[PDB]
């Protein structure tokens, strides 16, 4: 069995020294402790590893197990060193793809992408977990005083300075801007206006300017509080800077997998593909990586795992239409007798909700 | 590749023939230049290309010399100025709605103070006004002018009326502040200021590109607007925005479909157009053509024939729209101007009052 | 409300193979140059234009408090009187 | 209809508004259009 | 705080998205399609099979 | 707490014009701090997370 490194589904943790680690227990209870997997060290980064064990559970490690024990088989769990899905020559294929046809695995049971060229060479039987493709964007409190500045502050305290003394300035003194004070916010004191010729009109005027600022600058803290940033700053491929490739924004998607063939198929797509086919990475965990220190604009193609790692990180958002709706099956070899029981027993394991209770304790643990 | 290749790609889909692309070899655009044209205008009066695909706006003098083709879009003579922040209407001391609630409410505290005056009589008057008004703006707390307990339930409810109002005022404002207008100090060419900014404001600059049909156009209509904006005469494209981005340049008055694609760009959050269908000189791009063997036809049918079915709108749809089209909310001291005006409006009627 | 799915302009028909053609194409450039149509479409459609708070959420507390004027008088009149012949 | 006004011989121009599709262009040129709409659906306000 | 949130209940008058909109494009019963007759709409709705 | 909410009948502690400030500046944060508390109740009644 042949199985990708993809930390959202299969985790990389070596073994200790004894050959094997306890996993640890989960709030359900009963950990299942994942088979031994002849893991690269480092995935190969440019140059050769030992071929060490290593302990891989993660999420596709109880859908082998299930499919073990419906159908009595015994497994043989190990990676890749290039680590490639598969995709076509420069008349072969490479990575998983590439194992499968040179025999060396009869069957792979790993979350892998289905498009017009796997399905051609080999059967997915029936997919377990439905993804449609989608795009992550790394995501980029107000003052004290909301719409007034230090010169408004300046102006309305000249301002309330000079209705001040221009209060006692009228009426004849030191009391009045006491008074001023104590009825600008509520409060109120004892002895009022005079009400003689014209006190009793300065004070109903000066009755509602509070009130009618205390407004303003409520309606202005709310307004500044409801103007949530844009989220859905790119809509899929409808999105102009999406269809037309920039050389601001960089496009990034895993190499040799089935990105480059859904381009391909495509021929209006080209200019989609050819024009950022450099920009290309081999692995996800170096493009999370580099795109998480604000390094790339964007990742795509990924949604499955994209989703999951968002949900960790609680950073990164995720928006763009599923233009591109499919779901991760279980590959066998051609004319594989197997694949009839392998499809049933898939099938009889998500009619019952296995996959679901599955989902629900593992990728709903990390909610963010 | 771009927009025109795509529409000479389904011309060629549609009718067959043979095509060779070929650059302008001097200028950009047609130019009357001591009576030779010059750009594509003027390889086409020289029978070098017999078609011409461009920014070639249609113009009588352009028409006059080389026959042109039905337009496909939509395109003229637009300004894209947005250095300005301009905030909402200071209309906070006084909304359009409920213009008649503070007359209402004003003919009430006199009816409920003529009320208390007549029930206290079996200064007065003047310390009703004044619970009333401390009861209304609850500013302070008012003086109790009644002294028994039976007239306290009409000033109580009262009272709860006026608190009831003053929420309802509140909440009208709250709901009126995050109107997102965003009315600019911007009117078009026919505005004097763009027509001569040496008489309105010395701080403009029209900005106005020269080389091109819009230039011509601007300088046959008004000869101060392009005496005007040949002190600032800009150079390409990308560095006019990029000029406009960072303030040096006041305005761009360059083709409409440009300046549309400049604001739906990413450069163009705060750099959006007029916002008006509307445009100064409404034309084209058609297509120039010499019409000597009488070919515009089959090109006028085909473009017909392609504007028809949905390959037009989804090729536009395409590439014709930009981003971040079209609350934003923003304070200024213009907003809150309304309050300051209204109290000194009040402070002059209360000092002419007491004279 | 929508989008518009079909930019058309309104044309000039005439006859086919008219001779007229170039001087009723010269005088409709002409028109945009000068800004004739513009002028008219403001003179037209911004002259033929048109457009919370009412009674019913303000004249509503002020009938209710008129009301219960009445009321209010009445207790008081019957407070007045209970104290008389208390 | 109308664009049978203009090819029985009753008028020479069709001076209307009139929206331009690609049947009217076959034989009788329309020139250049001098106002511009795009096609809106517009209901009942609620 | 409930009469801001009310009063701020704008009614929707985006009902129809254009002639993208799935519920006009769509036929239906209560829905009912109205153009000039003899006019260039029909042309148009005629020159394409969508 | 008078000041801070609905105005209720006072009471004359305080005697002398210089006591007043701190109750000044006390009423003046008790309406602040109230009116930030309305708008945030008001910007959170829009919010779309009930259902
Ligand atoms: C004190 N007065 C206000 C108030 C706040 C909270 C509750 C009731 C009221 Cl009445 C201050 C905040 C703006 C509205 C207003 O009138
Ligand atoms: C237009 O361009 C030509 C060469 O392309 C140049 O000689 C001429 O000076 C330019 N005119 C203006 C007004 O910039
Ligand atoms: C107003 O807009 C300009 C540019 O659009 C921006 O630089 C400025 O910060 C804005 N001011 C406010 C108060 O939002």
């Amino acid at each position: 069995i042949v199985t990708i490194h993809q930390e959202p589904f299969v985790y990389v943790k070596p073994t200790l020294s004894d050959g094997t680690c306890k996993e640890e227990f989960t709030v359900n209870g009963d950990p299942v402790k994942k088979v031994i997997c002849t893991g690269p060290n480092d995935t190969s980064p440019g140059s050769p590893r030992h071929t060490v064990p290593q302990c891989c559970y993660g999420f596709c490690i109880d859908l082998l197990i299930k499919l073990a024990r419906t159908m009595n088989f015994t497994y043989e769990v190990h990676l890749v060193a290039d680590g490639k899905f598969g995709t076509q020559e420069r008349k072969e294929w490479n990575g998983m793809m590439g194992e499968l046809l040179s025999g060396q695995a009869d069957m792979i049971v790993a979350p892998l992408t289905i498009n017009n060229e796997r399905a051609q060479y080999i059967e997915f039987s029936k997919p377990f977990k439905y993804q449609g493709l989608t795009i992550l964007v790394k995501k980029e409190l107000d003052s004290f005083m909301q719409p007034f500045q230090s010169t408004l502050w300046l102006l309305v305290g000249l301002s309330v300075h000079v209705v001040a003394v221009m209060l006692y300035l009228l009426d004849r003194l030191s009391s009045a801007m006491w008074f001023s004070w104590g009825v600008l916010l509520n409060s109120g004191i004892g002895e009022g206006a005079p009400r003689s010729f014209s006190a009793r009109i300065l004070g109903m005027v000066w009755a509602g300017f509070a009130m009618i600022i205390v407004a303003s600058y409520t309606a202005n803290l709310a307004a500044f509080l409801v103007l949530d940033r844009p989220e859905e700053r790119i809509t899929g491929i409808n999105d102009p800077r999406l269809r037309n490739p920039s050389d601001k924004f960089i496009y990034a998607t895993v190499k040799q997998s089935s990105v480059d063939i859904y381009f391909r198929r495509q021929v209006e797509l080209s200019t989609m593909y050819r024009h950022m086919e450099k920009h290309n990475y081999e692995s996800a965990a170096e493009a999370i990586q580099a795109v998480r220190d604000n390094k790339l604009h964007a990742f795509i193609w990924d949604s499955a795992v994209l989703e999951f790692e968002a949900s960790q990180k609680c950073d990164l958002v995720t928006t763009g239409e599923l233009f591109f709706r499919s779901g991760f099956g279980i590959g066998m070899r051609k004319d594989s007798p197997w694949k009839q029981n392998v499809s049933l027993s898939i099938l009889k394991s998500h009619e019952n909700g296995f996959m679901e209770d599955l989902d629900k304790t593992w990728v709903r643990y990390q909610e963010c | 590749k771009g927009f025109c290749i795509d529409i000479l790609k389904k011309i060629s889909k549609s009718v067959k023939f043979t095509y060779d692309l070929y650059l302008v070899t001097n200028g950009k655009h047609g130019k009357k230049i001591n009576g030779t044209w010059n750009g594509m205008i003027g390889e086409v009066v020289m029978k070098r290309a017999y078609m011409a695909v461009g920014s070639l706006t249609i113009n009588e003098e352009r028409s006059e010399v080389v026959d042109f083709s039905v337009p496909f879009i939509e395109t003229g003579i637009s300004v894209m100025v947005s250095r300005s922040n301009g905030t909402v209407s200071p209309s906070a001391f006084l909304e359009p709605f409920s213009a008649d609630v503070w007359v209402m409410m004003f003919v009430m505290l006199l009816i409920v103070s003529a009320v208390a005056v007549f029930v206290f009589e079996y200064f007065t008057i003047g310390k009703a006004i004044w619970l009333l008004w401390g009861l209304v703006f609850n500013n302070s707390v008012p003086v109790q002018n009644p002294k028994g307990t039976t007239s306290k339930i009409m000033v109580s409810v009262w009272a709860f009326f006026a608190v009831i109002f003053l929420a309802s005022y509140t909440a009208n404002l709250a709901a009126f502040m995050i109107q997102e207008e965003y009315v600019d100090q911007v009117s078009g060419l026919s505005d004097k200021k763009f027509q001569r900014p040496n008489d309105f404001s010395p701080p403009f600059r029209f900005g106005t590109v020269p080389n091109g049909s819009t230039e011509r156009n601007i300088r046959n209509n008004y000869a101060e607007m392009h005496a005007y904006m040949g002190k600032f005469n800009q150079r390409g494209v990308d560095d006019a925005l990029l000029s406009l981005k960072t303030g040096k340049l006041d305005a761009f008055i360059y083709d409409a479909a440009v300046l549309n694609y400049m604001a739906g760009r990413d450069e163009g959050c705060k750099l959006v157009t007029i916002g008006s269908g509307k445009v100064f000189a409404s034309t084209g791009y058609g297509i120039a053509i010499q019409k000597d063997s009488g070919w515009k036809r089959q090109v006028d049918l085909a473009i017909l024939q392609l504007f028809g079915d949905g390959e037009m709108e989804e090729l536009e749809a395409l590439w014709l729209t930009g981003i971040c089209h079209n609350m934003s909310s923003q304070l200024d001291i213009d907003n809150m101007a309304g309050v300051f005006y209204m109290l000194g409006a009040a402070m002059a009627l209360s000092l002419i009052t007491f004279i | 409300t929508g989008e518009l799915f079909f930019r058309s302009g309104f044309g000039i028909g005439m006859r086919k193979d008219s001779p007229w053609k170039q001087n009723v194409s010269l005088s409709i450039l002409k028109s945009h140059e000068n800004g004739f149509m513009e002028d008219l479409d403001k003179t037209w459609v911004r002259y033929q234009e048109c457009d919370t708070l009412t009674f019913e959420n303000m004249a509503g507390v002020f009938m209710l408090v008129a009301g219960g004027i009445v009321a209010g008088i009445f207790l008081i009149f019957i407070e007045i009187a209970y104290k008389r012949h208390k």
